[PDB]
């Protein structure tokens, strides 16, 4: 394992709602909000 | 018995908007491919 | 089509202090409006996107703001590579594509 | 690094045609739409035509609609512009921008060329 989700949208940004898709050792994290920036 | 072929068409300021003194101009145009004397802003290119 | 206005054609000031800058558009373009830093004879470069985000390598002293048809560019400190023509884009209505006039910041 | 290099431009005569290249580098360039951008000396910078990431969407400006062909070869990484009916006011210099899809397909132009000279004259 080396990769785990991706980040769809527009804006990247909180401005416009996005998306994470982020899977995990056990489920998986799908969901629509408006995250702001992590650089990580 | 013998009435007048006309009548007046008479207007004030204070009537309801299906009596109010509407204007109307119509347009017509017999377009078909033939040539013009009306055209519209298009500038002309070169022959080739 | 909507046009772009820059009110600020001619800027001068010393080298050191704060320059504003303005943009108008005839219609409400929300924040989608960039900012273009172009010295005489070389070509454009980004400095601001979304009328309040700076780009990528640009210092701390660029910064923006306004939103609809309302917008201004300011500059903290200016520098020797400051004296400059920027100019305006909008992108709300894709399909037209419109530039501002233009403003020419130049040594007082 | 990327490089978008401009060849083509030169001296033409009125109602003439002439042909422009920009070849691109150093980024996958078959992902990306590209632009071409004018700016007349003493004007500001004119938008001309765009074309998608594969060329089945092409776009226009209205004072060069009909007389421009935009087209690109993802094979060889470069981008064409063919120039036809030249009149006077076409004289400028043509700049190459790559495009950055944001909010809508691409609105940023955040790579530009050196640019190329194009001047018409009897
Ligand atoms: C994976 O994500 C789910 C959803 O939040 C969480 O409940 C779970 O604890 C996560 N797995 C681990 C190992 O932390």
């Amino acid at each position: 394992n080396i990769i785990r989700g991706w980040i769809f949208g527009t804006t990247l940004d909180s401005k416009t709602q996005s998306l994470l898709i982020v899977n995990n050792a056990t489920n998986v994290f799908i969901k629509v909000c408006e995250f702001q920036f992590c650089n990580d | 018995n013998c009435y007048f072929p006309l009548q007046s068409y008479g207007f004030r300021p204070t009537y309801g908007v299906g009596h109010q003194p509407y204007r109307v101009v119509v347009l017509s145009f017999e377009l078909l491919h033939a040539p013009a004397t009306v055209c519209g802003p298009k500038k002309s290119t070169n022959l080739v | 089509e909507i046009v772009m206005t820059q009110s600020p054609a001619t800027l001068s000031v010393s080298p050191g202090e704060r320059a504003t800058l303005s943009c108008r558009a005839s219609q409400s373009i929300s924040s989608n409006l960039a900012w273009y830093h172009q010295k005489p004879g070389q070509a454009p470069r980004l400095l601001i996107y979304g009328a309040s985000t700076r780009a990528t390598g640009i210092p701390a002293r660029f910064s923006g703001s306004g939103s609809g048809t309302e917008f201004t560019l300011t500059i903290s400190s200016l520098q020797s590579e400051d004296f400059a023509v920027y100019y305006c884009q909008q992108y709300n209505n894709w399909p037209p594509l419109t530039f501002g006039g233009g403003t020419k910041v130049e040594i007082k | 690094q990327v490089q978008l290099v401009e060849s083509g431009g030169g001296v033409v005569q009125p109602g003439r045609s002439l042909r422009l290249s920009c070849a691109a580098s150093g980024f996958p360039f078959i992902i990306y739409g590209m632009h071409w951008v004018r700016q007349a000396p003493g004007k500001g910078l004119e938008w001309v035509a765009v074309i998608s990431f594969d060329g089945r969407n092409t776009y226009y400006a209205d004072s060069v609609k009909g007389r421009f062909t935009i087209s690109r070869d993802n094979s060889k990484n470069t981008l064409y512009l063919q120039m036809n009916s030249l009149r006077a006011e076409d004289t400028a210099v043509y700049y190459c921008a790559k495009a950055e899809p944001y909010i809508s397909s691409f609105d940023l132009f955040d790579y530009w060329g050196q640019g190329t000279l194009v001047t018409v004259s009897s």
